[PDB]
RNA sequence: CAAGCUUGAGUCUCGUAGAGGGGGGUAGAAUUCCAGGUGUAGCGGUGAAAUGCGUAGAGAUCUGGAGGAAUACCGGUGGCGAAGGCGGCCCCCUGGACGAAGACUGACGCUCAGGUGCGAAAGCGUGGGGAGCAAACAGGAUUAGAUACCCUGGUAGUCCACGCCGUAAACGAUGUCGACUUGGAGGUUGUGCCCUUGAGGCGUGGCUUCCGGAGCUAACGCGUUAAGUCGACCGCCUGGGGA
């Protein structure tokens, strides 16, 4: 949810 | 304030079989009864009060 | 400073015994700066339940204002004594100086 | 912490006057006696795991208050550290 | 915590308009005046007063139409978190036109309509819809 | 970057409450064992019985002693602690929480991947300890069989020291912090003023439960302690089974 989260890893593509 | 030597108030609060009277009885306040409950415990150390009916 | 209950029952047999034990620890207390506050002789006294097969049990009542010197010997000497049957200490608000129910009625 | 007579001195030990109780570097000194005062304590009761909170809550205090003294003014550092014996 | 003092004005305005509350009261800046001057300049709020300089307190007067909200909803766009910037002809509208960008350039904070004429961009502080 | 300012976050004093932790003593019931006394045919146990115990005198009662573990009543959606949790009393050491009056430092803060410590009980290692309860097991009923249930016993373990193990329906099935948004019934804990004219009247912070408006929600329900409106940061999920 955070954008900060996804700095260190974006959202996983199945 | 409260105090285990006057036994007189202490007769008040507990029954014929030695057992702690609680507040919903008599109506007292909740912060004289954890201080009344350790001020017999005081007195049931020293010989004032007998722990049930039986002795 | 600590202000100290000092409760100690004397053994019925020994009743005569009781002022020599009173002068003798007060010496050891006021020597290193101790103040005292209520010394209460009450004599016999009933028993509301027996306590090693005895009755009628005497009763001293004390305020000791002292260091923690005292606390380490006065307990000790209570269980190397054999007359002290029942030896119990409490700490209290402040020292205070106010006479018994016990003594107020007899 | 301590008594009156301990904790006022120390103040008045590093302290310009009576009032100046408030700054950073008393506050190392609350700390820094008062861990002194609890080294012999934990050493004989290692199973009190509930008063160790205690005890790394002011090691934790005291490395932050060191942190705002070294980032603005070192001249004031190098004094408190040798001073109490810090730095290890 | 309050790392974002104009989501905490938004807030403020928000809770008290829905709630019927006549007026409300929050901690001032300078940043917060050159917001709530601007909103008296659009006709979503009616009056400001400062109180205290050592402390600075900001009131803000409601508005209503019959018990009804004026300011219907807002929303923060730009945050701490992350920092949104827009060019002189990337500026959004609200409500196709109809609602107001809060836009703080160099020559003040003004709205898009006002941007127009300026010919600025920058930080888009809230969507006044 | 520089100089600041005080409401954020801290510091001191005066205080109050609490099963907060650790260590060392101590009390009295009850359980069982053992000693003695009086005393006699069953005690014991279940839906009903049996195994088991007892004429070497059981059981019951009374006196006296030993050991072990737990703390009735108080005791309550009561209190405390980061959580698991924590309960006889007393001493010693020690931790945080909260309130009043001011003084003082001047953002010193929030949050957290690795790292670090705590962490129910079972179980594991070494050495103690042993009442009661009680895996496996012994024995008797039950039954088609009883492995379970029920009953009579009983070891490991439960206890302590010293470690290791680090998982739970470890749950409020809600990560933490801050800002705001109508309210009641109470509880707990303080403080300020008031014909003190009663343990009361009036305020006002901390903690906590049950109702309930707007609002939110898949529904249940939440609803100033949010699951309402928002910000700061982190963890985690991507059909079921495989797993
Ligand atoms: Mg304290
Ligand atoms: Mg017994
Ligand atoms: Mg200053
Ligand atoms: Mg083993
Ligand atoms: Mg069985
Ligand atoms: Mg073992
Ligand atoms: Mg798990
Ligand atoms: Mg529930
Ligand atoms: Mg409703
Ligand atoms: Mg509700
Ligand atoms: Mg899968």
């Amino acid at each position: 949810a955070t954008v900060n989260q996804l700095v260190r890893k974006p959202r996983a593509r199945k | 304030e409260i105090d285990y030597k006057d036994i007189a108030t202490l007769k008040n609060y507990i029954t014929e079989s030695g057992k702690i009277v609680p507040s919903r009885i008599t109506g007292t306040r909740a912060k004289y009864q954890r201080q009344l409950a350790r001020a017999i415990k005081r007195a049931r150390y020293l010989s004032l009060l007998p722990y049930t009916d039986r002795h | 400073m600590r202000h100290y209950e000092i409760v100690f029952m004397v053994h019925p047999d020994q009743s005569e015994q009781v002022p020599g034990m009173i002068e003798r620890y007060t010496a050891a207390i006021t020597g290193a700066e101790g103040k005292i506050h209520r010394l209460e002789d009450w004599g016999r006294r009933q028993l509301a339940y027996p306590i090693n097969k005895l009755h009628k049990a005497h009763y001293v009542l004390m305020n000791v204002e002292a260091p923690q010197e005292v606390i380490d010997e006065l307990e000790t000497t209570f269980r190397f004594n054999d007359a002290v049957i029942r030896s119990m200490v409490m700490r209290t608000k402040h020292a205070v100086t106010e006479a018994s129910p016990m003594v107020k009625a007899k | 912490s301590l008594s009156t007579e301990a904790t006022a001195k120390i103040v008045s030990e590093f302290g310009r006057d009576a009032n100046d109780t408030g700054s950073t570097e008393v506050q190392v000194a609350l700390l820094t006696a008062q861990i002194n005062h609890l080294q012999g304590h934990f050493a004989e009761h290692k199973k009190d795991h509930h008063s160790r909170r205690g005890l790394l809550r002011m090691v934790s205090q005291r490395r932050k208050l060191l942190d705002y003294l070294k980032r603005k003014d070192v001249a004031r550092y190098t004094q408190l550290i040798e001073r109490l014996g810090l730095r290890r | 915590s309050m790392q974002d003092p104009i989501a905490d004005m938004l807030t403020r305005i928000r809770n008290g308009q829905a709630a019927n509350k006549a007026a409300v009261t929050m901690p001032s800046s300078k940043l917060k005046v050159a917001i709530a001057n601007v909103l008296k300049e659009e006709g979503f709020i009616e009056d400001f007063k400062v109180e205290g300089d050592t402390k600075p307190e900001l009131e803000l007067t409601l508005k209503y139409f019959q018990g009804k909200a004026v300011v219907e909803s807002i929303q923060r766009v730009s945050r701490p978190g992350l920092r949104i910037y827009k060019r002189k002809d990337e500026l959004p509208k609200v409500m196709a036109g109809l609602g107001i960008a809060v836009v703080s350039t160099s020559k003040g904070v003004m709205t898009d309509r006002a941007a127009r004429q300026a010919g600025l961009g920058g930080e888009i502080i809230c969507y006044v819809a």
